[PDB]
């Protein structure tokens, strides 16, 4: 009992009304996307490479 | 060869003019120190070697190209006008040419487009 009664206490203070107006998604949408620039460029690289390598024969 | 003595020569002559320019113009730098410097000497001295080698150059390649190798020579007038090896060679360079500017072009693309998108938002 006493536990949980300090427990609640503490909640009370903290007071918790409506939810956190705060995401992390921007950033994620950022880094996604740097993500998805490294990953067109390596795949364009590969496909140069290709091509160098059926010329260099 | 013998052509390609003429052109060589050629270039010699070219090679002997501008080794001239900049050995004035490494003189005209000079200092006279007030310094120690003393690298510009060895910058000028390894220089007017090169000149010396191409003078006997160009003796040894006058020689070679006026030792007239059974030439019954026409005047120039009248020659103004008024094998199939060469030809694999040229079409394989041609192919190899053709490959290299795809490369090119891919390269391009893929250069535009990775500064579309970081100029854009970097």
């Amino acid at each position: 009992e006493a536990e949980l009664s300090a427990q609640i206490r503490y909640l009370t203070q903290v007071a918790t009304g409506q939810p956190h107006e705060g995401s992390s998604y921007s950033s994620r949408k950022d880094c996604q996307m740097a993500l998805k620039r490294v990953d067109y460029a390596r795949l364009k690289l590969s496909d140069v490479a290709r091509t160098c390598e059926q010329m260099l024969e | 060869n013998t052509a390609s003595l003429c052109r060589i020569g050629q270039e010699t002559v070219q090679d002997i003019v501008y080794r001239t320019m900049e050995i004035f113009q490494l003189l005209r730098n000079m200092q006279l120190p007030n310094g120690t410097y003393q690298d510009r000497l060895t910058k000028l001295q390894d220089n007017l070697r090169q000149l010396s080698v191409l003078f006997r150059k160009l003796r040894l390649v006058y020689d070679k190209c006026n030792e007239n190798c059974g030439g019954m020579d026409p005047i120039p007038v009248e020659q103004l006008i008024p094998r199939r090896e060469i030809a694999e060679v040229n079409k394989k360079l041609k192919q190899k040419n053709q490959q290299l500017k795809q490369i090119m072009d891919q390269l391009r693309n893929l250069i535009w487009d990775i500064n579309a998108m970081l100029a854009m938002r970097n």
